[PDB]
């Protein structure tokens, strides 16, 4: 499953 | 400042091939970036039908990959290729298949 | 008994024909089972085995979490472009994830970005820093640093929630993980200016590892065979070829050798 937290640059 | 990378092609079979007999033709194209491409598989220079695109993947590199394929019974007297339209290539390129 | 998990994000600023604005593909060793992208916007599967993943609510919950990851990406692409000073114009997002789970039962994880296809930022997750490539990574090395929140969550979903899946996964999958299907090996030959080259093709092998060799009366001809990659196949098994130039005299002196899970000893094939 893939990761709730989202990746903001 | 973006990686401009052309492809390498490989075109083959599922199976050894036999004349006469029902196989799958493969063309696996692999180490380009940016990911916008064309890639065609033609029988004797025209569009082959039941083509099929699997899912572009990419590597450590961050280049890209992407398999086609169709199935196709191959004979003695055809000619099947697989044409790659990219920006790191000059013109279209163009990728035999062997039996 | 080792497996991997792993995710890659694809994001563009302008979309082309096969290439969607943002897709997601989740793999289990190498091989697909999960896609997404922004045509469709539903996470769908892409192996069988998916059917016996017990979650009511994997389906849905995973489309958000990819519905999120598409419009963060669109921001991102944007901040990349004023951040380096760009035009308006064809440009590329990439992120790789997924956690590794070894003979032994240690583990391993990794979250790595790129921009442009080249590297930008990735994380060390035992040191919960980044690495940043560039100036302009830098600025997003300090960002998530000074914050400090987002290399202790990934290295928590790394080390544990993507190896609960694993396991899970890797039991599900336990059938074509363990299968085992032979290559079909043909050897060819051609004579061109009194020289013969010998074509040896493996078709059709699972798994993915193989080494295939070339042998003057049984030596290696190392650094005259000249080798394929391995290559996919439609139905989830592999392709590889070698090549050698000999003399036409010297013929039956070679043979090709497959060595493969498949074959309990390596397989000895003459043209």
């Amino acid at each position: 499953a893939e990761a709730i937290i989202v990746a903001m640059v | 400042g973006q990686a401009k990378a052309a492809p390498k092609v490989q075109v083959y079979s599922r199976h050894p091939a036999t004349a006469g007999t029902e196989n799958i033709l493969n063309c696996y194209v692999e180490g380009f970036h940016p990911p916008k491409i064309d890639i065609a598989l033609l029988k004797n220079g025209e569009p082959m039908k039941d083509v099929k695109y699997n899912d572009m993947s990419f590597g450590d590199d961050w280049t890209f990959q992407r398999l086609v394929y169709a199935p196709f019974t191959p004979t003695k007297s055809d000619v099947y290729t697989c044409r790659v339209d990219h920006e790191a290539f000059t013109e279209p390129q163009s990728f035999r298949w062997e039996p | 008994e080792p497996h991997s998990v792993r995710y890659f994000h694809t994001a563009v600023s302008e979309p082309s024909p096969g290439v969607p604005q943002f897709v997601s593909v989740g793999y289990l060793d190498g091989e697909a089972f999960v896609y997404y992208d922004s045509e469709t916007r539903r996470k769908e599967p892409r192996a069988d085995w998916t059917s016996a993943i017990d979650d009511q609510q994997y389906w849905e919950r995973n489309t958000r979490i990819s519905q999120n990851n598409e419009q963060i990406y669109r921001v991102n692409l944007e901040t990349l472009r004023e951040r380096y000073n760009q035009s308006r114009g064809s440009h590329t997002w990439q992120r790789m994830y997924g956690c590794d789970l070894l003979e032994d039962g240690s583990i391993r994880g990794f979250d790595q970005y790129g921009y442009e296809g080249r590297d930008f930022i990735a994380l060390d997750k035992d040191t919960r820093t980044f690495t940043a490539a560039d100036a302009g990574a830098q600025i997003t090395k300090r960002k998530w640093e000074e914050e400090g929140t987002f290399a202790e969550t990934m290295k928590f979903y790394l080390e544990n929630t993507c190896i609960e899946w694993l396991r899970k996964y890797v039991s599900y999958g336990k059938d074509v993980l363990e299968r085992r299907e032979r290559p079909e090996v043909r050897v060819s030959g051609m004579e061109a200016d009194k020289i013969l080259t010998l074509s040896c093709r493996a078709h059709g092998f699972y798994p993915r590892p193989i080494s295939i060799s070339w042998l003057k009366d049984g030596v290696v001809q190392e650094q005259e065979t000249q080798r394929g990659s391995t290559v996919p196949n439609s139905d989830g098994t592999y392709h590889i070829w070698a090549t050698i130039d000999v003399l036409p005299g010297d013929r039956d002196k070679y043979q090709c050798r497959v060595e493969h899970a498949s074959l309990p000893q390596p397989g000895l094939f003459s043209w």
